């Protein structure tokens, strides 16, 4: 709806595909702990639906 | 060290990423501490003893 | 002289109901006032979120 879902940064190892996919605005640079991760994280569509 | 710093099994804190894709190029904490000084540089030896 | 902190054992899931209850009873059981404290800052933030 309003989130940025593709992004561009410094070049990837393969020059023909330099896109990062971002569902729900989540950044994939960091590792996650599945037990307690999304405690206080929301995005626009989910909040509007609620 | 980058992977260890980004792994958060407790309450998450604010993080700001830098323009470059090099490791340890970000600022962390409520007091933004520059982590770029811990990357190795053999001409001056910033990240280690000495 | 002694302060508390929250922990989760490895391999156990997070039950919502106990979190919901703890967020209510912690504000009445503990002290984080202007003269002394019983909790760390992380515990206070987690209880506020709960």
């Amino acid at each position: 709806w309003a989130t940025i879902d593709v992004e561009y940064r410094e070049p990837a190892p393969y020059v023909h595909a330099q896109r990062y996919i971002r569902y729900c605005g989540i950044d994939s640079r960091e590792l996650i702990n599945p037990t307690t991760y999304g405690i206080g994280m929301t995005y626009h569509c989910y909040n509007e639906m609620l | 060290l980058n992977d260890y710093l980004l792994y958060m099994y407790n309450t998450r804190v604010q993080v700001n990423y830098g323009p470059t894709g090099e490791p340890l190029d970000f600022q962390i904490g409520r007091n933004q501490y520059d982590c770029n000084v811990f990357r190795a540089d053999f001409a001056t030896g910033t990240g280690y003893n000495g | 002289q002694i302060i508390l902190d929250l922990k989760i054992d490895p391999g156990e899931r997070m039950d919502p109901a106990v979190r919901m209850v703890a967020g209510v009873v912690g504000h009445l059981l503990f002290t984080a006032g202007g003269r002394f404290t019983n909790l760390t800052q992380n515990m206070a933030r987690q209880l506020d979120i709960a």
